[PDB]
DNA sequence: ATCAATATCCACCTGCAGATACTACCAAAAGTGTATTTGGAAACTGCTCCATCAAAAGGCATGTTCAGCTGATTCAGCTGAACATGCCTTTTGATGGAGCAGTTTCCAAATACACTTTTGGTAGTATCTGCAGGTGGATATTGAT
DNA sequence: ATCAATATCCACCTGCAGATACTACCAAAAGTGTATTTGGAAACTGCTCCATCAAAAGGCATGTTCAGCTGAATCAGCTGAACATGCCTTTTGATGGAGCAGTTTCCAAATACACTTTTGGTAGTATCTGCAGGTGGATATTGAT
């Protein structure tokens, strides 16, 4: 039963994610409109924190690449170091 | 082996300081650091600006002030201006 | 042979989830996601357990304030029920 | 012989803060006052945070801090709230508001 | 007695202000409400000239911005006339 | 120096006309008549904000003249940088 | 005697470049090829808008490229827009653009 | 009587080079300075950054092009990526 | 109304993940003492440019009139909420091995700096030129009918 | 479609102020040339924590059913656009006087050691506990009747 990356991010997950946003009625066409969203925000804020891992001559994605990339972004996030 | 420094003790410090029998877990301890560092940065950052526009070598207190005012919203930076004039008066005021 | 109205177990949800403060996504679904997205920009990449969690958190907590938005654009068109438009509108509005 | 912070009565490291001041690269000279200054304002803004997340502590039937307290403390105050407008406090979630026109008909 | 219906001038008035880039609020005016709220701030203040004028073309650079969002949000609740609403959605989503 | 006039009530220049203006550029077709004031607020706030932080730029360097520059510096602190002025 | 500008092939000042990052005070030490490489950065960038700003004013009759011709090239270039999306261009004005339902008839 | 720098005659060099005969007003050239100046210290900021967030103490040619790519978008960055190395070689190839 | 299906609430139990406690212990900041360097407040004053002032030139306030927009009302139909039914993917745990991060090397490229050269800014005085704003006069848009 | 009032076009037209010119000057840049210091790439490697794979756990996909929302069509009440009119306030061009900004002084304050003392981080290791996730029975919420 092949699938799609992106369609991973499911119905039920998207549904309670508006639930906490204080959404009660959802229109069907949502789930599709919120994948591209998250897809658009996962590759600007990835982009650049790969890139702090490239800088640094890395194979691997530190946290700390996350926070930079999020905090340039104008995403600051506590938490995770920095 | 190297060192990973922290805020966390003198947060730790302060927290009892405020609410000594209340305790605080990892999670909300390192949030308590980002928070730390960011301000520190912030304010810095404003303040290093400071200096730079009025052609200065040196970020003093005034400029920190300055910069606090800048960044802080009414309340908040009020008493930040106190607390901070505060700290170098009772400073100065001791051999 | 009893059945809850339509819209009360949304409400009942939102209590609950405005509740508490787990990821509403499952950890795996959103790990290969990540980790496909970035393969176009660097291969052969590992990705700290905590990077990951960095990201999750901060997905989802832009994903909520979307939504509360978004709502907000749905309630401006005398509407209850979300839609892309009302996404699209809070999108451009907050100048992404 | 006695630390700074002692001198200032203060908690937070007068030391350190101006440690990381001058590997900051934000001015050439920096004055012996401003990182007494300094850290005199993040001892404050942090009881501040301490202090509301601890009262939510308490109203939660806890006594140990954990991010939803941070988070409900930050968003529940219209001063930390703006100076965090753009920050997220991760564990934190959102605060319980259900827009009014989404209630039923009572 | 020939008249243009409600609209047409209108449309004739975006085409004209879209087209140049004078300021639109007349200078004076603007000037006494810089110099009043400064002075609630501090008294014996001067401005440069350019104070001033770096002042105005901000102030009628957001505000024609926020006039774009809102008279997206106008339409998107189906009108064509902005309100207040249309003014404070914007301003919400926004982050104001 | 004697007597600087009093400066009261000056939102009130920023006439009719020139908030429809503005509207016209922003592409605004119809307005209703409650925008004015709305609009005259709104501004309010912006301008305080802008003046405040402009006024301390000039207070740390000690002087009595607001200059463009301090303007300029203070559009820059809000996310609303300016082209044209120095900066 | 000959300048690094002369040297890079730039037509920006090299020397002026490494200065200002000096003074500006962003690091300890700064590497000679940082000013070079940064005000070639800058030179293409500059190069770029006047292109674009060129055509503007020549799409308009005029032979002296003025504020609105600025304005014209950033907002009608999808990444020179996104570059300075926070900025304002003192006397550009806006794009013509008038919304489709508010046009007359059908 | 102090000199107040700019990009002026720089700016007015490349606009010979594309336009021959196209001119500038001075508050486009205005303009035109104060993008050069904003440019410069975006780069520069994201290059400061970058070397702390490495516990590098120097700016080289290779931070400018790390900031570079995460300031600019697309098309613009991976030009100008060309147009700085190409700039880098020709000045060591020229000693 | 009542009647019951189900959610929710509160008190109490408890095992252990997470948080406190310690203390060897030690490298590496943090403070102290003295020799040395430089920044910027102050005291002076040259000189831009801001406020402040009178003329003309141009746009705001206001009332009338009604076109057509907003928002209220009604309703019919599609569309998402709820909830059964099974079922296939995530989660949690266990273990080599990849690479990150710790350490010492040593050398190319950095800072320091002293004399020498060129450049860019201005400032004084210069005539050159794109286009603003005026003109009439030829054509398009619009709205009555 | 037809007409006619009004806007819109645009092409030709002097006035000028902003741009382009240039000449002479120079202070501050920038370049050049060893003298001396070092930051970080390079190369070797210990040991986290990462990917991986497998056992157990557990929530999502689908389909039926229909409540109730969205949006279409209808509408009048009335708000906001157009425009005539009356006329006051802004624009713009000229002339002393406040404050900024350019000196130069010079001592209080910072840097730069170097050397003496400590604390804050790990980490071994052991110790302690707040509360999460049960339990059960009591009451509250919702919804059918
Ligand atoms: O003739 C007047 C006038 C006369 C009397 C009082 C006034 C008040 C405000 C504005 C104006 C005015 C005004 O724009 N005009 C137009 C003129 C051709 O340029
Ligand atoms: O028994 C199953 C099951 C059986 C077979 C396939 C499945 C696929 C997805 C999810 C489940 C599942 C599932 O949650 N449970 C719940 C079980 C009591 O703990
Ligand atoms: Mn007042």
């Amino acid at each position: 039963v092949l699938r799609d990356n992106i369609q991973g991010i499911t119905k039920p997950a998207i549904r309670r994610l508006a639930r906490r946003g204080g959404v009660k009625r959802i229109s069907g066409l949502i789930y599709e409109e919120t994948r591209g969203v998250l897809k658009v925000f996962l590759e600007n804020v990835i982009r650049d924190a790969v890139t702090y891992t490239e800088h640094a001559k890395r194979k691997t994605v530190t946290a700390m690449d996350v926070v930079y990339a999020l905090k340039r972004q104008g995403r600051t996030l506590y938490g995770f170091g920095g | 082996k190297t060192r990973k420094e922290s805020y966390a003790i003198y947060v730790y410090k302060v927290l009892k300081q405020v609410h000594p029998d209340t305790g605080i877990s990892s999670k909300a301890m390192s949030i308590m650091n980002s928070f730390v560092n960011d301000v520190f940065e912030r304010i810095a950052g404003e303040a290093s600006r400071l200096a730079h526009y009025n052609k200065r070598s040196t970020i003093t207190s005034r400029e920190i002030q300055t910069a606090v005012r800048l960044l802080l919203p009414g309340e908040l930076a009020k008493h930040a201006v106190s607390e901070g004039t505060k700290a170098v008066t009772k400073y100065t005021s001791a051999k | 042979p009893h059945r809850y109205r339509p819209g009360t177990v949304a409400l009942r949800e939102i209590r609950r989830y405005q509740k508490s403060t787990e990821l509403l996504i499952r950890k795996l679904p959103f790990q290969r996601l990540v980790r496909e997205i970035a393969q176009d920009f660097k291969t052969d990449l590992r990705f700290q357990s905590s990077a990951v969690m960095a990201l999750q958190e901060a997905s989802e907590a832009y994903l909520v304030a979307l939504f509360e938005d978004t709502n907000l654009c749905a309630i401006h068109a005398k509407r209850v029920t979300i839609m892309p438009k009302d996404i699209q509108l809070a999108r451009r509005i907050r100048g992404e | 012989a006695k630390t700074r912070s002692s001198r200032a009565g203060l908690q937070f490291p007068v030391g350190r803060v101006h440690r990381l001041l001058r590997k900051g690269n934000y001015a050439e000279r920096v004055g012996a006052g401003a990182p007494v200054y300094l850290a005199a304002v993040l001892e404050y803004l942090t009881a501040e945070i301490l202090e509301l997340a601890g009262n939510a502590a308490r109203d939660n039937k806890k006594t140990r801090i954990i991010p939803r307290h941070l988070q409900l403390a930050v968003r529940n105050d219209e001063e930390l709230n703006k100076l965090l407008g753009r920050v997220t406090i991760a564990q934190g979630g959102v605060l319980p508001n259900i827009q009014s026109v989404l209630l039923p008909k009572k």
